[PDB]
RNA sequence: GGUUCGUUCCAUGGAAUUAACGUAAACCCUUGCUUUAUUUGUAAAUAUUAUAAAGCAGUUCACCUUUAUAUAGGAAAUGAU
C-alpha cells in the first residue's frame, strides 16, 4: 500500500520559519497527504496499480474516462509533494546559469515573479502553477509558465488532464469565446478519435516541470488566512513563497545545455 | 441419453484421411452430358450448351493441392490425456 | 534490454550464418528449433542503435556474420568487327555454326 | 508389471557396502564417493505408507463397515455457506474482477474485522461481506440473517460512492478543460460492426450457395 | 526525399532523447509516495530467499495438487485435503521436506560434490541456470539423453574435464589422466519435474546417485531419494524451491573454500584419481632405480 | 566436422585470384604499391623463401 | 506426426548414443561460360569452328504459397538464366 514519506528537511516537525508554521505544514502534508493516500489505497487496493508509482498512475489513468477519480488522487499526491520538495529551509541565491537563462525567456526575474504570482490569483481556484521546460526537437531549451487546475498534470503523456482553461468563463459568444470554444472541441474530438494535435517527442521529454506552486485552499487558508483588507491571503502566500525557492535544485532539475 | 465414452487405450489416435478427398469436377459435368443424351438425344441441339461445358472443363487446369491438415499431430499430444492411455 | 531499438526497415541487411555453419564450427549437432530461437536473439540485439550499442554486443554479433562470396562467371560480349560483322556461334546436337550478321538487304 | 524396481532410497546402503571392502582382495578400500559422508546423517523419509488422513468433518458414526478410510477429506469452512448465499443474491458481483494471486501470503495479518468492511490489502468484494458477517454472527451473537443485513447494507453504501465518483470525476474534469478517450460503450459498438460485417459476408455467400441447391434439384440440362 | 529524411532525424535523435529521458526518470519518478512493493515476478532469481516459509510457499501456489481423479494414492501422506476438485498439499510437509533437501544440497557441496539441477520445461531454463551459478553446479534444461550416466563413456566422450585442487584452482600434470579417465557423474541430481523425466532418475538409482525431486500429487514418490511434496506445474513454486536449494549450495561452497584457506580439506582424492597416483609412483620408481 | 560439408566461396589468397592480370608489366608498374618493381620482391611476398 | 526423389530433414517417444557397407556425394561423357594452347585442324582475321587441360555454374535469383512456427513446396513457350 502507498504510504506517506517524510519531507525534505524535517518540515513536518519544524516547518519553514518564515513561510509555513509547523502546524500548517502538519495539516498541509502529514494530514492531507495521508487522507489522499487512504483514498488512493482503497481505489487501487486490488488493481494493477497496487504497486505502481504515483507518476506511473498519473500517466496510466490520464485518458481513461472510468479512472478519472483515481487520476485526481494520484495526480494530487504527486503535485503536492512536488511542491514541498522544492521548498528550501533558507533562502538560496539564484544560480548564474539559471538566472541568465530566465532573462532570455522572461526578460528579468521580476517579470517571472509577477507572472506566476499573478497567474495564481487570476485563476481564482485551486490548482498548481508550473515553470515548464519546453524543448522541441530542434528548438532551444525555452521556458514558460503553465497553470493547472484542481488536479492537472503538466507532463505531455498526461495532456488529457492538463486543465489549463476553465470552460465556464472562457467559452462564450465573444471573439475570444468562439476561439477558445473551437479549441475545446478540437481537442475533445481529436482526443476521442485518437488523432494527435501537437507532435511530441518520445519519452515525454518536451516538457520537464522544474518548479511548482500549490495554490489550494488548505495550504494557505490557515497560515495567511482569507486575506481581507490585503493583509495576508493568497497573494501574500505566493509572495512569501518566492523567498524559499530552492533555486539550486530548480537549476539542477532544469538540466540546461551548456550555452555559456 | 449417455455421454461419449472414454476411449480405450489405443496404439495411435488419428484419422485415416486427414485432408478431405477432392472429387474430380469434370466427372460431374459428364454426368449432365450423359443425362441429355438419355432424354433429348445424341445428335440433338439441346446438349450443345452442355457438351461445350464438358470440353471447357477438361481444358481448364486442375487446382493445386491444399496444405495438409495437422489434426493427427494434435491428436497425438492429447491421446494419453483424453483416452485411457497408449498401448503397444 | 532497456536500450532502444530501430525499426526493421532501417536495419542494415546482414548475412547471418546458417544452421550448418554453426554445426561445423562448434563441432556439435544443434537442433534447428533451438538454433532458430538463438538466431532471433541475434536479430533482436542487432536492432539496438549503433551509437548506443555497446562494444560487447558488437564483437558477439561479428561472429555470426557469413562471409561467403559466390563465384562470378560473366560471359564475354560478342564484339563487332571494324567492318560491322558480328560472329555468333550456335550448335545443335552434332554441329556448330558461325553466322556473320551485317547490315544489308 | 509395467513398473521398474526403483532403489533410490537405498543408494546409501548400497554405496556404503560397495565401498566397505575392495574388489582386489589384499588391498585397502579406495576412498568412497564424495556424497557418501554428506548424507551420512540425513536418512530418507518413510514413503508409501497410507495413514489415517485428517478428518475435516465428523465421519459418519452410523456406518458399521465404513470405506475410504485412507481417502483425503474435503475442506469445508463455515464461510462456504455464506459465500454461496451472497454471490447468488448478487450474481453480477462475479463480473467485478478479483485477483487470486497472492503477493507474499501475509494478507491475513492486517485484517481486523471489528472495524468495518474496508480492510488493508484486500479489495471490497463479497468476501469482505462474508468475513464481516461471520464476525458479527459469532462475536456479537447475531443470527445469520441479522448479521447478513447489517454487513450487506454497509457494502451498498460503499459501492454507491464508487459509481458516483466516476460520473462526477469526468464531469468535473471537463469543466476545466479535461478531455478523455473513447469510452467503453463506444469501443464496444465499433467491435460489433467489424463482426457484423463479417457475418454479412457469410450470409450472402451461403444464401447464394443455397440457390444453386434449389436449382440443381430439378433438371434443365436439355435447354428446351 | 523529405519523407525518408524524417527517419534520419528520429534515428539520430534516439541517443539524445534516451539520455534525457533516463535523467528525467531519476527526478520525478518517486515523489508522490512510497510504494510497499512486496512481490516482484523476477524476485526469486535476482535475490532468492535462504529459507522458504509457509507464507512464501502458499503465495507461490506450492500447494495446488492435481485433480483428485489423477492422483497416486502412494503419496497420500502429504495431502492436507480436497478443495476446488484438487488435492491440497500440506504447507508444513512441503517446508519440512524443503529444509531437509537444502541440508543435503549444502553438505554435498561442502564435500566437493558435483550437483546437477535438472528442470526440463518451457520456462524452467532461467531458474535452473540461476541455481547452478549460485551452487557452482551443472544445469540441464532440455531432454536428458538416455544413457548419459549408464552409457557415459560414449555420450560424454569428447567433453573436456579439468583437475582442481582444494581451492578449485586447476592443477598441472594430469594431462595423461584426462585422456583415459572416464566421464563424470553427478554426485547429486535435483529434478524440478520428476514426473516428466524418469529415465534420468532411474539411471541415478541404478548408478547409486542420490536425487531430490518435487513430488506432485500424481508423481510416484519412490522415484527419488528426498521428496519435496509441492506443485511442479507452477513456474512460481519451482523458482522458489530452486532458489532455496541454490542458496544452500552457495552457503556450502563458502564453508568449503573458507576451510581450505585454513588448510582444512573437507574431502579426499576420489578413487579414480587415487589409482592414478599409485601408478605414477610405480612409473617414477623405475626412474629412481634406472 | 569430419562429415560437415564445405561452402563454395572464393579464396582470394589463391595466386590466380590475387593477380587477375598475370603480366609482370601491369603487376610491377606501380599498380598499388610503389617501388616493388624488383621481381624478387614480388615473389618473396607470395612464396616462402628459404634463402 | 509431418515432409522428402530418398531412414532426406524437422518434431517427438517411461532409452537411446553410435560405427561400417549399400544409398548420397564424387567420378567419366555431354551442356553454357572463363583462361590457356594454334599443328597435322581453321577462308580471312583483331580469334569465331575444331582440338583439350584446368576452373565456374541451378532451382541460383525473382514471384506465389506455407503446418506445430520446427523442417518447405509450387508454378514449366510469354520472370531472369
Ligand atoms: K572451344
Ligand atoms: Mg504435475
Ligand atoms: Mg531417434
Ligand atoms: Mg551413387
Amino acid at each position: 500500500q502507498h504510504y506517506l514519506m517524510p519531507l525534505r528537511d524535517n518540515f513536518e516537525q519544524e516547518g519553514i520559519r518564515n513561510f509555513l508554521s509547523p502546524g500548517s505544514v502538519n495539516m498541509a502534508y502529514t494530514e492531507y497527504q495521508t487522507f489522499i493516500l487512504e483514498k488512493l489505497n482503497a481505489l487501487v487496493v486490488g488493481t494493477d496499480f497496487e504497486q505502481k508509482d504515483t507518476k506511473s498512475i498519473v500517466l496510466a489513468t490520464a485518458r481513461d474516462p472510468e479512472l478519472a477519480h483515481v487520476f485526481n488522487h494520484a495526480s494530487m499526491a504527486h503535485n503536492n509533494h512536488f511542491f514541498f520538495d522544492h521548498l528550501s529551509p533558507v533562502p538560496v541565491k539564484m544560480g548564474d546559469k539559471l538566472f541568465y537563462h530566465i532573462n532570455e525567456n522572461f526578460g528579468s526575474v521580476d517579470t517571472l515573479r509577477d507572472e506566476m504570482i499573478g497567474t495564481a490569483v487570476s485563476m481564482f481556484g485551486p490548482g498548481f502553477v508550473w515553470l515548464v521546460r519546453t524543448q522541441l526537437p530542434g528548438q532551444p531549451v525555452a521556458l514558460r509558465v503553465m497553470a493547472t487546475y484542481l488536479a492537472g498534470s503538466p507532463y505531455p503523456g498526461a495532456h488529457w488532464r492538463r486543465q489549463e482553461m476553465d470552460a465556464q468563463t472562457s467559452i462564450g459568444s465573444s471573439p475570444q469565446g468562439l476561439s477558445n470554444g473551437q479549441r475545446f472541441f478540437e481537442r475533445s474530438a481529436a482526443g476521442f478519435k485518437g488523432n494527435k494535435l501537437e507532435p511530441t517527442a518520445p519519452g515525454g521529454t518536451d516538457l520537464i516541470p522544474i518548479l511548482c506552486l500549490n495554490t489550494w485552499e488548505y495550504a494557505w487558508l490557515r497560515e495567511y488566512g482569507t486575506g481581507v483588507g490585503g493583509m495576508g491571503g493568497k497573494l501574500a502566500y505566493a509572495q512569501s513563497w518566492w523567498n524559499m525557492i530552492d533555486w539550486a535544485k530548480v537549476e539542477e532539475e532544469a538540466r540546461l545545455e551548456t550555452r555559456i | 441419453p449417455n455421454k461419449p465414452i472414454r476411449l480405450p487405450p489405443l496404439k495411435q489416435l488419428r484419422v485415416r484421411q486427414a485432408n478431405k478427398a477432392e472429387e474430380n469436377p469434370c466427372i460431374a459435368v459428364m454426368s449432365s452430358v450423359l443425362a441429355c443424351w438419355a432424354s433429348a438425344g445424341y445428335n440433338s441441339a439441346g446438349c450443345a450448351t452442355v457438351e461445350n461445358a464438358l470440353r471447357a472443363c477438361m481444358d481448364a487446369p486442375k487446382p493445386a493441392p491444399k496444405p495438409n491438415n495437422t489434426i493427427n499431430y494434435h491428436l497425438s499430444r492429447f491421446q494419453e490425456r483424453l483416452t485411457q492411455g497408449k498401448s503397444k | 534490454e532497456d536500450l532502444p531499438v530501430i525499426p526493421a526497415t532501417a536495419v542494415e541487411r546482414v548475412a547471418w550464418k546458417t544452421l550448418e555453419d554453426i554445426r561445423k564450427e562448434l563441432g556439435e549437432q544443434v537442433k534447428a528449433s533451438e538454433f532458430a530461437r538463438c538466431l532471433a536473439l541475434v536479430k533482436r540485439l542487432n536492432s539496438i542503435h549503433p551509437d548506443l550499442k555497446p562494444q560487447e554486443i558488437k564483437d558477439v554479433l561479428d561472429s555470426f556474420r557469413r562471409n561467403v562470396q559466390p563465384f562470378t562467371n560473366v560471359a564475354k560480349p560478342i564484339p563487332i568487327d571494324q567492318f560491322g560483322r558480328a560472329c555468333g556461334v550456335g550448335k545443335r546436337k552434332a554441329s556448330s555454326a558461325r553466322a556473320f550478321v551485317v547490315e544489308g538487304t | 508389471g509395467k513398473g521398474r524396481i526403483f532403489q533410490a532410497a537405498k543408494v546409501y546402503q548400497r554405496a556404503s557396502e560397495a565401498a566397505a571392502t575392495n574388489i582386489v582382495s589384499g588391498l585397502p578400500p579406495r576412498n568412497p564417493p564424495l556424497w557418501l559422508k554428506a548424507i551420512e546423517s540425513i536418512p530418507p523419509a518413510e514413503i508409501n505408507t497410507r495413514p489415517y488422513p485428517i478428518q475435516h468433518s465428523p465421519p459418519n458414526p452410523r456406518a458399521r463397515k465404513p470405506r475410504n478410510l485412507f481417502r483425503p477429506t474435503k475442506i469445508v469452512y463455515p464461510e462456504d455457506e455464506l459465500r454461496r448465499d451472497f454471490y447468488r443474491d448478487h450474481p453480477w458481483e462475479l463480473a467485478r474482477p478479483r485477483m487470486i494471486i497472492e503477493l507474499d501470503g501475509k494478507d491475513a495479518r492486517f485484517l481486523d474485522w471489528s472495524k468495518g468492511l474496508r480492510q488493508r490489502g484486500i479489495p471490497l468484494s463479497g468476501e469482505s461481506v462474508v468475513q464481516r458477517q461471520l464476525w458479527l454472527m459469532e462475536n456479537q451473537g447475531m443470527t445469520k440473517q441479522e448479521a447478513y443485513d447489517k454487513a450487506r447494507h454497509e457494502f451498498y453504501k460503499l459501492r454507491q460512492l464508487e459509481q458516483m465518483e466516476r460520473r462526477i470525476a469526468v464531469e468535473e474534469a471537463r469543466m476545466v478543460g479535461g478531455y478523455f478517450g473513447k469510452d467503453l460503450l463506444t469501443v464496444g459498438m465499433e467491435l460489433e460492426n467489424k463482426t457484423y460485417e463479417s457475418w454479412k459476408k457469410w450470409a450472402t455467400t451461403e444464401i447464394a450457395r443455397q440457390e444453386s441447391a434449389r436449382a440443381s434439384m430439378y433438371t434443365n440440362v436439355v435447354d428446351n | 526525399d523529405e519523407e525518408a529524411l524524417k527517419l534520419k532525424q528520429q534515428i539520430e535523435a534516439i541517443p539524445g532523447n534516451f539520455k534525457l529521458f533516463k535523467q528525467t526518470k531519476a527526478q520525478t519518478q518517486k515523489l508522490g509516495a512510497g510504494v510497499e512493493v512486496r512481490y516482484i515476478p523476477e524476485q526469486y532469481l535476482r535475490n532468492p530467499p535462504s529459507d522458504a516459509s509457509l507464507e512464501d510457499l502458499m503465495a507461490a501456489q506450492a500447494h495446488m495438487g492435481h485433480n483428485t481423479s489423477l492422483w497416486n494414492p502412494a503419496n497420500a501422506r502429504y495431502i492436507y485435503g480436497v478443495r476446488q476438485g484438487i488435492h491440497i498439499i500440506s504447507l508444513e510437509t512441503t517446508a519440512t521436506h524443503l529444509r531437509r533437501a537444502a541440508r543435503v544440497v549444502e553438505e554435498v557441496a561442502y564435500r566437493g560434490g558435483l550437483i546437477l539441477f535438472v528442470g526440463t520445461r518451457p520456462g524452467q531454463r532461467p531458474i535452473v541456470v540461476r541455481a547452478a551459478e549460485l551452487a557452482k553446479a551443472c544445469h540441464l534444461f532440455t531432454k536428458w539423453r538416455p544413457g548419459t550416466i549408464t552409457n557415459r563413456e560414449q555420450l560424454l566422450g569428447g567433453v573436456p574435464l579439468t583437475v582442481v585442487d582444494e581451492l578449485d584452482r586447476p592443477l598441472s600434470g594430469f594431462e595423461d589422466h584426462l585422456h583415459d579417465r572416464r566421464p563424470l557423474a553427478p554426485d547429486l541430481v535435483v529434478c524440478l519435474n520428476p514426473k516428466e523425466n524418469m529415465t534420468l532418475l532411474y539411471e541415478c538409482s541404478l548408478a547409486k546417485i542420490p536425487t531430490i525431486g518435487i513430488i506432485d500429487t500424481n508423481t510416484n514418490p519412490s522415484w527419488v531419494t528426498y521428496q519435496i511434496p509441492a506443485n511442479d506445474d507452477s513456474l512460481r513454486a519451482t523458482a522458489l524451491i530452486s532458489g532455496v536449494l541454490g542458496r544452500a549450495g552457495e552457503r556450502g561452497q563458502k564453508r568449503r573454500l573458507e576451510a581450505a584457506q585454513r588448510g582444512v580439506v573437507t574431502w579426499k582424492t576420489p578413487a579414480d584419481v587415487q589409482g592414478y597416483f599409485e601408478l605414477a609412483s610405480a612409473r617414477a620408481a623405475d626412474a629412481r632405480r634406472r | 566436422q569430419e562429415k560437415a560439408s564445405l561452402i563454395k566461396s572464393v579464396d582470394w589468397n589463391l595466386l590466380e585470384n590475387k593477380f587477375k592480370n598475370l603480366n609482370l608489366s601491369f603487376i610491377l608498374n606501380d599498380a598499388s604499391y610503389a617501388e616493388r618493381n624488383n621481381l624478387s620482391e614480388l615473389l618473396n611476398k607470395l612464396y616462402y623463401n628459404v634463402l
